[PDB]
RNA sequence: AGAUCUUGGUGGUAGUAGCAAAUAUUCAAACGAGAACUUUGAAGGCCGAAGUGGAGAAGGGUUCCAUGUGAACAGCAGUUGA
């Protein structure tokens, strides 16, 4: 579940550019 | 060219096979008197006679 | 191998060498003469400022052309450069003789260079084009450098 | 203390002045790094991207007349390179540039 | 290390140009794993590598 | 000792002329002994569909594609490369 600090880097995590730009959407591990 | 003849093709088979180094070995004979492959051709500094 | 000058007592000596090395023989040359004789502690904080820009080496005999600086003016001269490829080279060799004197087991710390000669090697050849369908040569000229240096205190 | 974060508004103008059309904005981050170097007495001095977006905000030749930076020297911790201490500085958005002095910022 | 063939290959799977490919800059050991056109199927599900957008041209100052 | 002699080699010139046609680069990171030049990301620009785009004919002939090397070559460099 999301918390205070998830969100925090969740903010920097999304974006991957400045304005104007697509945030993204997910990213994910997998074997 | 894409386009090209059998008798070409062969030709420029031939001439890619021979293009290549000598076998390590061959420096290890007796009398070799061989250093290096002195006819390799590069396809940009000597042009076939063709 | 055969060293122009040997040693008078190579037991308190460190002999360094390298052969073809693709520096430019008047830089290298007049770097040699600038770090010859120095100590190596010296002589190493010598060429790491000739590699900074904060002293030079005084270009003497092979000085057409090269401009003036005001750090020429500490050795008696006008004329002086950066040799950044040269510092580094005689950086190496002066690294390479260091661990050298450490092998024979003579301390590092009273080692003078009193020996260094940079010779010419021979020229390795490339080709460049000029005006009217013209080749001329565009040679190097690597080096030849020795050094050895000696314990005195 | 060495691990100090301070903010300051640099004359990118005045440091400027002179240039030429296409070597000004590259001139005003050389400028901005020895700014850094020369308040903060480190030689390794990092920009951030956005500070680095911002000074190119306005294209090559049409820099910001000032920018307000902030300068936090950290410790090199991260390898063993002689420069035990770095300088990062930052883009601080303003919105006018009237009786800003250098301030200390804590944390 | 060097992405070249990845980005590449992201060109062809998502059928757009080397413009518009977007390759993780954080997960560049996990991409450089990634020789062949299967994987990088996989780590386009997996968001390491995104179709950006197309640049806007605006034609409402045409309207 | 000569022949604007033949062949080969080497100087001064000289670390000199020069590496100035087509607007332009910058920040951070990765790899790496090593990064102005490699790669990725973020910006700022250019070609502007009569293209610096996408495909062919002639010609070339393996230059195509992966991996590796860092001798020589790519008139600076290179971890890159026809
Ligand atoms: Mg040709
Ligand atoms: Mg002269
Ligand atoms: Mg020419
Ligand atoms: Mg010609
Ligand atoms: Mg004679
Ligand atoms: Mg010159
Ligand atoms: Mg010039
Ligand atoms: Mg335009
Ligand atoms: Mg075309
Ligand atoms: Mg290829
Ligand atoms: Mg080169």
């Amino acid at each position: 579940i999301m918390n205070q600090e998830k969100l925090a880097k969740l903010q920097a995590q999304v974006r991957i550019g400045g304005k104007g730009t697509a945030r993204r959407k997910k990213k994910v591990v997998h074997r | 060219s894409s386009h090209k003849t059998f008798r070409i093709k062969r030709f420029l088979a031939k001439k890619q096979k021979q293009n290549r180094p000598i076998p390590q070995w061959i420096r290890m004979k007796t009398g070799n008197k061989i250093r290096y492959n002195s006819k390799r051709r590069h396809w940009r500094r000597t042009k076939l006679g063709l | 191998v055969r060293y122009s000058l040997d040693p008078e007592n190579p037991t308190k000596s460190c002999k360094s060498r390298g052969s073809n090395l693709r520096v430019h023989f008047k830089n290298t040359r007049e770097t040699a003469q600038a770090i010859k004789g120095m100590h190596i502690r010296k002589a190493t904080k010598y060429l790491k400022d000739v590699t900074l820009q904060k002293q030079c080496v005084p270009f003497r005999r092979y000085n057409g052309g090269v401009g003036r600086c005001a750090q020429a003016k500490q050795w008696g001269w006008t004329q002086g450069r950066w040799p950044k490829k040269s510092a580094e080279f005689l950086l190496h060799m002066l690294k390479n003789a260091e661990s050298n004197a450490e092998l024979k087991g003579l301390d590092v710390d009273s080692l003078v260079i009193e020996h260094i000669q940079v010779n010419k090697a021979p020229k390795m050849r490339r080709r460049t084009y000029r005006a009217h369908g013209r080749i001329n040569p565009y040679m190097s000229s690597p080096c030849h450098i020795e050094m050895i240096l000696t314990e005195k205190e | 203390n060495e691990v100090v974060t301070r903010e300051y508004t640099i004359n990118i103008h005045k440091r400027i002045h002179g240039v030429g059309f296409k070597k000004r904005a590259p001139r005003a981050l050389k400028e901005i790094r020895k700014f850094a170097m020369k308040e903060m007495g480190t030689p390794d001095v990092r920009i951030d991207t956005r500070l680095n977006k911002a000074v190119w905000a306005k294209g090559i030749r049409n820099v910001p007349y000032r920018i307000r930076v902030r300068l936090s020297r950290k410790r090199n911790e991260d390898e063993d390179s002689p420069n035990k201490l770095y300088t990062l500085v930052t883009y601080v958005p303003v919105t006018t540039f009237k009786n800003l002095q250098t301030v200390n910022v804590d944390e | 290390s060097m992405l070249r063939l990845q980005k590449r290959l992201a060109s062809s799977v998502l059928r757009c140009g080397k413009k518009k490919v977007w390759l993780d800059p954080n997960e560049t050991n996990e991409i450089a794993n990634a020789n062949s056109r299967q994987q990088i199927r996989k780590l386009i599900k997996d968001g390491l590598i995104i179709r950006k957008p197309v640049t806007v041209h605006s034609r409402a100052r045409c309207r």
